[PDB]
């Protein structure tokens, strides 16, 4: 908004903006060290080693 | 007015949870918040305010 005055309101002021993950449910620690893995799950009647 | 008042009271909404996903390190408890619920009977539909 613009206010009845001249003071401008933008969500830099009203909110804290950071570039973070969309969910904060899961975290991964490989040997204690912070990590992120790709746990690939098999299909159905696929090819396994292939 | 009847229609609009129905979906305004017979609503099953989605409110979050106490101590959500990104927490304040030191939080002890977590509980899902229930706001409105879907009306179950003919009598509860009778008490819907217009």
């Amino acid at each position: 908004k613009v206010n009845q005055d001249g003071s401008r309101v933008l969500l830099r002021d009203v909110a804290k903006i950071e570039l973070g993950g969309e969910n904060y449910d899961i975290i991964a620690e490989f040997n204690g060290q912070p990590a992120s893995g790709l746990g690939i799950k098999l299909a159905t009647g696929a090819n396994a080693l292939d | 007015d009847v229609i609009t008042a129905i979906k305004a009271q017979n609503a099953q909404v989605a409110a979050g949870q106490l101590g959500g996903t990104p927490p304040v390190k030191g939080q002890q408890l977590n509980a899902s918040i229930i706001a409105q619920t879907r009306l179950t009977s003919t009598e509860e539909f009778g008490k819907i305010l217009l």
